[PDB]
C-alpha cells in the first residue's frame, strides 16, 4: 500500500459466553524506513 | 482562526514513502521538495497580479 509493505492478518480470541465462542480481529502492520516494523 | 486557516499537519511523509523506494538520491531531490498537499477546506486558489 503506497509502495510500503504491510502485513494483514486475522486472529481469533477464545471467549467464554456457559458456552465458548470467538472474537475476530484484523491486524495490520508495516515496515518502517529503518527496516524495523511498526 | 477568524477567517484564516492554519495548516497543522502534513502529508508529505505519506507521499515520501513512495519516493523513498529509490533511495536517498530521490528523497533529497528538488522534485521531491515540490510535493503538493490538499487545500485547507472549502476555498480556491487564485493569482492576484
Amino acid at each position: 500500500y503506497k509502495s510500503r509493505l504491510y502485513l494483514l492478518w486475522l486472529e481469533q480470541k477464545e471467549i467464554t459466553k456457559t458456552e465458548t465462542d470467538y472474537r475476530y480481529e484484523l491486524k495490520l502492520a508495516h515496515i518502517r524506513y529503518d527496516g524495523t516494523w511498526n | 482562526w477568524q477567517s484564516y486557516r492554519t495548516r497543522l499537519n502534513t502529508l508529505f511523509a505519506r507521499q515520501l514513502v513512495a519516493r523513498a523506494t529509490t533511495g536517498i538520491d530521490t528523497i533529497l531531490s528538488m522534485e521531491t521538495q515540490n510535493i503538493q498537499e490538499p487545500q485547507l477546506g472549502k476555498g480556491f486558489y487564485a493569482t492576484f497580479v
